RNA sequence: CGUGAGGGAAAGGUGAAAAGAACCCCGGGAGGGGAGUGAAAUAGAGCCUGAAACCGUGGGCUUACAAGCAGUCACGGCCCC
RNA sequence: GAAUGCCGGCAUGAGUAACGAUAAAGAGGGUGAGAAUCCCUCUCGCCGUAAGCCCAAGGGUUCCUACGCAAUGGUCGUCAG
RNA sequence: CGAUGUCGGCUCGUCGCAUCCUGGGGCUGAAGAAGGUCCCAAGGGUUGGGCUGUUCGCCCAUUAAAGCGGCACGCGAGCUGGGUUCAGAACGUCGUGAGACAGUUCGGUCUCUAUCCGCCACGGGCGCAGGAGGCUUGAGGGGGGCUCUUCCUAGUACGAGAGGACCGGAAGGGACGCACCUCUGGUUUCCCAGCUGUCCCUCCAGGGGCAUAAGCUGGGUAGCCAUGUGCGGAAGGGAUAACCGCUGAAAGCAUCUAAGCGGGAAGCCCGCCCCAAGAUGAGGCCUCCCACGGCAGCCGGUAAGGACCCGGGAAGACCACCCGGUGGAUGGGCCGGGGGUGUAAGCGCCGCGAGGCGUUGAGCCGACCGGUCCCAAUCGUCCGAGGUCU
């Protein structure tokens, strides 16, 4: 018996792979499928990742936005089948893996410690240059 | 309800 | 009433309806009936199921006597299921179907020598104002002269945990027949690679 | 996460700026209010000839908190304050505008007219 | 605390109730296969530094 | 509780603990053999195992990791030059041990050799 | 013991005679076992006599469904004479 | 037979509390009847306006060697004030 | 009085019922809704704050409700020590005075070790007439027992209106309880990184010690966790309380009763969950051993089986329990995956330099899911039936 692989076996149905790499640092652009009443539709939020915490099918990220005068931050898991879609807006470049620093920076400052990831912001449109 | 000691504190 | 033996394996949560649903994997098949108490013969109603394979170089006389009767492997693990009398000579998780709810009995997990805050939740003692050694001590434990002694089932530290304990009315989300798993919705006592045993349940 | 001397920020031109709970409107006894729960609260501090003024004992429905929800597609949602909305006891606001976001969880708790008024819904 | 004492003297009997328990348990010993000398099971046997077969230690 | 955790304590804090086992590995490595507790003989397996599978590496990075450790470069040459190279072969299991017939006169504790192998 | 004035104990007995145990044996030694001395050595120096509490070894009878100031009265079983 | 009597002896509590700063230990090699504890080596840790050094009180051979381990040493002891 | 520690709080309960709530009733100056008043009922529940040392009380905000009492005014070998009993000091007052005052003020030594009973846990022993390995029956115990809002029925019955049901159905909560760790959120004593001073290795580079029993800082697996998740209170059957009747005399009528029969509570019995055959009343089933050598007894070897020892374990203080012991994946290594950390060292290139870029999601890397006999569970030993009699 190995009860990881069962484990693995019961996930394999629900997992993705279809959504974009992105890592700690990121902005990222997430289209969320949202319940309004009495229809549905997609909401986008949209922020910099400041944490991704891996668990295989469980791995879960979370998206800091400032919106109208309040900071938001949004907790999505990797593979939830209400996310339409992802887009990366912008490749920014950590020094560490998670980002809960940026909680108590200026918008100023946060420019300035997530310079853009010039690396793989290249690597980003040398692929989809496609056939 | 408050009512008088019949014994002292123990001292050494 | 109807039962399976199966150790658990772990939990996950799974994706239904747009809903996050918190579910224990169970491996319950397959168990083979090894015996039947009857009440001509035992006084009551149960089926005695076997359960995982065992190397036969473990297995004793008077033990490979009974599976034999019954024309039986050797199993590792045996346990009865009362008023239950499936009409196999093989028990598997196809039983349940989903959407019935079940009642999932284990050992739970052991917590050894308990204090009485963890064990009986109790408050303990203040941690300043003159508190004296007494932050997780369980206060009185009586009165005085009358009556003198101590009730017996007085809640007290002490051992907690590693005993038989049953959940019920869980939900089967799924069942997996071609790996033997159950897929139950919340939690089930004890740990990864404990026995457990799943039971249609007794709730209405 | 909302209990008895938690201070909130509130959310709307009442006049009121601060208030502080005194009690969590659930049931017998709640420990804890969060979003689209209905608190009764202390003014703490207000700005000159609001429709409240300091010391008033008002009631409010949360609208933000720090402590994150859940939600059963398995999300959450977490804001950078405590954040409520001024009400009058038919739960309708008690200002014309309400400022920053507010949990969509209102909605489905009969806060609609604030959910409207609300620049954004998360 | 208020310093608890012994009420009674514990009798002859009593005290060595208490140490029905109290017996030692002998060494449990084999013999090493090469020397036959006595030894614990599971050691490097003292004697002739034999252990699995092979010499293994100066005795 | 203790439930699924790895790692003897060992009756020492995390500093001195740390310094026992490398103190052990520098003897070990030294002598091929020397005699200890069982408790930490056990425990001083893995330790040393690990320093021998890097010096079966070889690099100048393996060196440097296994000096944090040993300190000793004569020490480590004779790791790398001498050592290492009787477990080209061997997948894992460079040490062994196997527990003496007599305990310690003057505290009852129990004894244990802890060798590198053939 | 008290700075001091001052307070202030415990502790006797081998044998007639040292004849106070050569020598051998186990043991690092202490101790013991033989040999020897003696009327006597459980008079062997930790020495006349050697009570009692207290500790232990061996044997007889007895005890793990039972209620106690522990005894007493009766009967029965077992052991001994 | 009692005086919380006096003197002494021996019990109970009990193989229990404790073994006196949480600066810290590990291995190898000696020695010896016997070694966690004595000597030597290497590694590790602690003090460094001290936990090092030098005076004065006070103590009085405790100093240095050799030979010892009954008792003293809170364990051990081959070591030692 | 050769000592029965004394108010209040805390902690932990437990009982009573003259019942605060919830359940069931009768009467009502009971239209409905909502009250009053009495009866039955102790199963559960009975909130958070301000003031005072307070008990109490008043007040704020709620609530189904914010019940009253007993237990040495329950509980100081359980804690507190604010109050009241000491020594200090002052004020008012009384006294020539020393001092005093059910008058006030500020301060003021609360004792490591549980023998017996009792209590919570855990073993050892012997017994359960053959000896054993498993699986069970449940006598008898314990646990639990709460409750609100909204919607539908229906703006209906009832009312002029205001207001607004019974019965029946549906959803959603608060507090409590048991388990659990997928998620959320904590811890994670060395799993990774960054930083300072100093000493050191080896000069640079790269490192190690120490700064705490982690030097500091940012993160963090498994585990153990709640703030997170699942689930529970029931349903249902039975017998009842007050109370309501059917039939019905004594008493041509009447009468719930004297014969007899119905209805009827969150309460009582069962039902749910857990313990349980030391239940000496020691139960039941399945399976294994067997008909030993010597003179209901003894000794001696065995049978089936057990223990010893060992490798370990979400088991655990020791013990016990559980797994495994080479015909083996038990721990340790090693390898693969997960996970954390977040791009090592070395070199190259750019810059006067601090650095930066590339190699590179690199290097390192506890516990998590696995594989692999490389290391160690070597080799063994000791117990252990012969079945009493009607
Ligand atoms: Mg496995
Ligand atoms: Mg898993
Ligand atoms: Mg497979
Ligand atoms: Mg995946
Ligand atoms: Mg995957
Ligand atoms: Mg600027
Ligand atoms: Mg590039
Ligand atoms: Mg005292
Ligand atoms: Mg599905
Ligand atoms: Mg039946
Ligand atoms: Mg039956
Ligand atoms: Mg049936
Ligand atoms: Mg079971
Ligand atoms: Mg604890
Ligand atoms: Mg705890
Ligand atoms: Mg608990
Ligand atoms: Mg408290
Ligand atoms: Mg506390
Ligand atoms: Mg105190
Ligand atoms: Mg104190
Ligand atoms: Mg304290
Ligand atoms: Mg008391
Ligand atoms: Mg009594
Ligand atoms: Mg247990
Ligand atoms: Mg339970
Ligand atoms: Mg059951
Ligand atoms: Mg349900
Ligand atoms: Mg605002
Ligand atoms: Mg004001
Ligand atoms: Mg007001
Ligand atoms: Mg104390
Ligand atoms: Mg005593
Ligand atoms: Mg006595
Ligand atoms: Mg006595
Ligand atoms: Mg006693
Ligand atoms: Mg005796
Ligand atoms: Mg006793
Ligand atoms: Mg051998
Ligand atoms: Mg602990
Ligand atoms: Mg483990
Ligand atoms: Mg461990
Ligand atoms: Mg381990
Ligand atoms: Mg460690
Ligand atoms: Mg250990
Ligand atoms: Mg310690
Ligand atoms: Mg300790
Ligand atoms: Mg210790
Ligand atoms: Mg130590
Ligand atoms: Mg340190
Ligand atoms: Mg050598
Ligand atoms: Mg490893
Ligand atoms: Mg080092
Ligand atoms: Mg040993
Ligand atoms: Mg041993
Ligand atoms: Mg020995
Ligand atoms: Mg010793
Ligand atoms: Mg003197
Ligand atoms: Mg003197
Ligand atoms: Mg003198
Ligand atoms: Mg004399
Ligand atoms: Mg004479
Ligand atoms: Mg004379
Ligand atoms: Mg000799
Ligand atoms: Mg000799
Ligand atoms: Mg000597
Ligand atoms: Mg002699
Ligand atoms: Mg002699
Ligand atoms: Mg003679
Ligand atoms: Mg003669
Ligand atoms: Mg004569
Ligand atoms: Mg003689
Ligand atoms: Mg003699
Ligand atoms: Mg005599
Ligand atoms: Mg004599
Ligand atoms: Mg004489
Ligand atoms: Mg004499
Ligand atoms: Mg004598
Ligand atoms: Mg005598
Ligand atoms: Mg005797
Ligand atoms: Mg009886
Ligand atoms: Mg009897
Ligand atoms: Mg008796
Ligand atoms: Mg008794
Ligand atoms: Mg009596
Ligand atoms: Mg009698
Ligand atoms: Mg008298
Ligand atoms: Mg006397
Ligand atoms: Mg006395
Ligand atoms: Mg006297
Ligand atoms: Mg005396
Ligand atoms: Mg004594
Ligand atoms: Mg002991
Ligand atoms: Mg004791
Ligand atoms: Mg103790
Ligand atoms: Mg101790
Ligand atoms: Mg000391
Ligand atoms: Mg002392
Ligand atoms: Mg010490
Ligand atoms: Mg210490
Ligand atoms: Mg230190
Ligand atoms: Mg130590
Ligand atoms: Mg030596
Ligand atoms: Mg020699
Ligand atoms: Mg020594
Ligand atoms: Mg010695
Ligand atoms: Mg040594
Ligand atoms: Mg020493
Ligand atoms: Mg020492
Ligand atoms: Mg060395
Ligand atoms: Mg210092
Ligand atoms: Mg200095
Ligand atoms: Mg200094
Ligand atoms: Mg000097
Ligand atoms: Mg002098
Ligand atoms: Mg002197
Ligand atoms: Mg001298
Ligand atoms: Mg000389
Ligand atoms: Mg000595
Ligand atoms: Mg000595
Ligand atoms: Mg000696
Ligand atoms: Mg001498
Ligand atoms: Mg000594
Ligand atoms: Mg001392
Ligand atoms: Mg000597
Ligand atoms: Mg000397
Ligand atoms: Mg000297
Ligand atoms: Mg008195
Ligand atoms: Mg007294
Ligand atoms: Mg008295
Ligand atoms: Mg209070
Ligand atoms: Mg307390
Ligand atoms: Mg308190
Ligand atoms: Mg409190
Ligand atoms: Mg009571
Ligand atoms: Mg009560
Ligand atoms: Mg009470
Ligand atoms: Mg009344
Ligand atoms: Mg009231
Ligand atoms: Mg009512
Ligand atoms: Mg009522
Ligand atoms: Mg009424
Ligand atoms: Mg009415
Ligand atoms: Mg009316
Ligand atoms: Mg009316
Ligand atoms: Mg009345
Ligand atoms: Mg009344
Ligand atoms: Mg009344
Ligand atoms: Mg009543
Ligand atoms: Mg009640
Ligand atoms: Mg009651
Ligand atoms: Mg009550
Ligand atoms: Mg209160
Ligand atoms: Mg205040
Ligand atoms: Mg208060
Ligand atoms: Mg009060
Ligand atoms: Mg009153
Ligand atoms: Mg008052
Ligand atoms: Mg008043
Ligand atoms: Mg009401
Ligand atoms: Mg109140
Ligand atoms: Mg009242
Ligand atoms: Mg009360
Ligand atoms: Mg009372
Ligand atoms: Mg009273
Ligand atoms: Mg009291
Ligand atoms: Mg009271
Ligand atoms: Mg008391
Ligand atoms: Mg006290
Ligand atoms: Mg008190
Ligand atoms: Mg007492
Ligand atoms: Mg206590
Ligand atoms: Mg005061
Ligand atoms: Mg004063
Ligand atoms: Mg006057
Ligand atoms: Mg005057
Ligand atoms: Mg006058
Ligand atoms: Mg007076
Ligand atoms: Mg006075
Ligand atoms: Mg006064
Ligand atoms: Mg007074
Ligand atoms: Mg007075
Ligand atoms: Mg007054
Ligand atoms: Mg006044
Ligand atoms: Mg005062
Ligand atoms: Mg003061
Ligand atoms: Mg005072
Ligand atoms: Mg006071
Ligand atoms: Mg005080
Ligand atoms: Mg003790
Ligand atoms: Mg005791
Ligand atoms: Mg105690
Ligand atoms: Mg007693
Ligand atoms: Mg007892
Ligand atoms: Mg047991
Ligand atoms: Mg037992
Ligand atoms: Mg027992
Ligand atoms: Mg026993
Ligand atoms: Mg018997
Ligand atoms: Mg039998
Ligand atoms: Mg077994
Ligand atoms: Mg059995
Ligand atoms: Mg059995
Ligand atoms: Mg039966
Ligand atoms: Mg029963
Ligand atoms: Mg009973
Ligand atoms: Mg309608
Ligand atoms: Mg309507
Ligand atoms: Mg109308
Ligand atoms: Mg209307
Ligand atoms: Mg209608
Ligand atoms: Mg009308
Ligand atoms: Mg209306
Ligand atoms: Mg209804
Ligand atoms: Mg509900
Ligand atoms: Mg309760
Ligand atoms: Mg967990
Ligand atoms: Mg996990
Ligand atoms: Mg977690
Ligand atoms: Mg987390
Ligand atoms: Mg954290
Ligand atoms: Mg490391
Ligand atoms: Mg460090
Ligand atoms: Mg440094
Ligand atoms: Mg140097
Ligand atoms: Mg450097
Ligand atoms: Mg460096
Ligand atoms: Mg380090
Ligand atoms: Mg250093
Ligand atoms: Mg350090
Ligand atoms: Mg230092
Ligand atoms: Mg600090
Ligand atoms: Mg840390
Ligand atoms: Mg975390
Ligand atoms: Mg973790
Ligand atoms: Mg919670
Ligand atoms: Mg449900
Ligand atoms: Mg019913
Ligand atoms: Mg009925
Ligand atoms: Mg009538
Ligand atoms: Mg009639
Ligand atoms: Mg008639
Ligand atoms: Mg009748
Ligand atoms: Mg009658
Ligand atoms: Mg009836
Ligand atoms: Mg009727
Ligand atoms: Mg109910
Ligand atoms: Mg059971
Ligand atoms: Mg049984
Ligand atoms: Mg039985
Ligand atoms: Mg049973
Ligand atoms: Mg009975
Ligand atoms: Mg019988
Ligand atoms: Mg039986
Ligand atoms: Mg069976
Ligand atoms: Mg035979
Ligand atoms: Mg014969
Ligand atoms: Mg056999
Ligand atoms: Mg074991
Ligand atoms: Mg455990
Ligand atoms: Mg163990
Ligand atoms: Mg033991
Ligand atoms: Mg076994
Ligand atoms: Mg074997
Ligand atoms: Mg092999
Ligand atoms: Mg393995
Ligand atoms: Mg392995
Ligand atoms: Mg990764
Ligand atoms: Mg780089
Ligand atoms: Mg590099
Ligand atoms: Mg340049
Ligand atoms: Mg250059
Ligand atoms: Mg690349
Ligand atoms: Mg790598
Ligand atoms: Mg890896
Ligand atoms: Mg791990
Ligand atoms: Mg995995
Ligand atoms: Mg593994
Ligand atoms: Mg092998
Ligand atoms: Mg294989
Ligand atoms: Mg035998
Ligand atoms: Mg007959
Ligand atoms: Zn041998």
């Amino acid at each position: 018996m190995n009860r990881g692989a069962l484990i693995k076996l019961v996930e394999s149905r629900y997992v993705r792979t279809d959504l974009p790499e992105f890592r700690p640092g990121d902005t990222v652009r997430v289209s969320y499928k949202v319940k309004e009443g009495n229809r549905t539709r997609i909401q986008d939020f949209e922020g910099i990742v400041i944490r991704i915490r891996r668990n295989g099918f469980n791995t879960t990220f979370t998206v800091r936005k400032v919106s109208y005068g309040v900071g938001v931050e949004r907790i999505f898991p990797l593979h939830s089948p209400l996310i339409q879609k992802i887009d990366i807006v912008q490749r920014g470049r950590a020094r560490r893996a998670k980002l809960y620093f940026i909680r108590n920076l200026s918008d100023r400052e946060i420019r300035r410690k997530l310079r853009a990831d010039r690396k793989r912001i290249d690597q980003d449109r040398a692929a989809e240059r496609a056939a | 309800v408050d009512k008088p000691d019949y014994r002292p504190r123990p001292r050494p | 009433m109807k039962g399976i033996l199966g150790v658990k394996v772990g939990m996950t949560r799974i994706f239904r309806d747009d809903r996050a649903v918190p579910v224990t994997v169970i491996l319950a098949g397959p168990c083979p009936v090894v015996q039947r108490r009857t009440p001509e013969k035992d006084g009551y109603t149960a089926v005695q199921l076997g359960f995982l394979p065992q190397n036969p170089k473990r297995v004793n006389r008077p033990l490979k006597g009974h599976f034999a009767k019954a024309g039986v492997e050797p199993v590792r693990i045996l346990r009865e299921i009362r008023d239950f009398n499936p009409e196999g000579d093989t028990v598997t998780v196809e039983i349940f179907k989903p959407g019935e709810r079940v009642d999932v009995t284990g050992t739970s997990k052991g917590r050894g020598f308990a204090g009485v805050m963890k064990r009986w939740n109790f408050a303990g003692g203040p941690d300043s104002h003159g508190a004296h050694k007494i932050h997780r001590h369980p206060g009185s434990i009586g009165n005085r002269k009358t009556p003198g002694r101590v009730y017996k089932g007085k809640k007290m530290a002490g051992h907690y945990g590693a005993e038989r304990v049953t959940v019920m009315n869980l939900e089967v989300v799924d069942v997996i027949p071609e790996e033997n798993l159950l897929l139950v919705k919340g939690a089930v006592p004890g740990p990864n690679g404990g026995l457990v045993i799943v039971r249609e349940t007794k709730k209405a | 996460m909302i209990q008895p001397q938690t201070y909130l920020e509130v959310a709307d031109n009442t006049g009121a700026r601060k208030i502080m709970c005194i009690r969590v409107l659930k049931g017998s006894n709640a420990k804890y209010a969060t979003v689209g729960d209905v608190i009764v609260a202390s003014v703490k501090e207000a700005i000159p000839r609001g429709a409240v003024k300091e010391g008033d004992v008002v009631k409010a429905v949360v609208v933000r908190t720090k402590k994150e929800i859940k939600r059963p597609d398995g999300s959450a949602i977490r804001f950078d304050d405590n954040a409520a909305v001024i009400i009058n006891n038919q739960l309708e606001p008690r200002g014309t505008r309400v400022f920053g976001p507010v949990a969509r969880e209102l909605r489905e708790k009969g806060f609609m007219k604030i959910v409207s008024l609300a620049p954004e819904v998360l | 605390a208020k310093h608890p004492v012994p009420k009674k003297k514990t009798s002859k009997a009593r005290r060595d109730a208490r140490r029905s328990h109290h017996a030692l348990t002998p060494p449990t010993l084999v013999p090493c296969p090469e020397c036959k000398a006595m030894k614990p099971p599971h050691t490097v046997c003292p004697e002739c530094g034999y252990y699995a077969g092979r010499k293994v230690l100066e005795v | 509780m203790r439930h699924l955790k790895s790692g003897r304590k060992l009756n020492r804090h995390s500093s001195h603990r740390l310094a026992l086992y490398r103190n052990q590995a520098k003897s070990l490595l030294t002598h091929g053999r020397i005699t200890t507790t069982v408790p930490k003989a056990k425990e001083l397996r893995g330790f040393v195992d690990h320093l021998i599978h890097l010096a079966k590496r070889g690099d100048l990075h393996a060196r440097r990791l296994v000096l944090r450790d040993l300190q000793d470069v004569k020490l480590v040459r004779k790791l790398f030059d001498e050592i290492a190279p009787r477990y080209r072969d061997r997948q894992g299991g460079y040490t062994r041990v196997l527990k003496l017939a007599e305990r310690r006169r003057g505290d009852g504790a129990p004894l244990a050799l802890v060798e590198l192998v053939e």
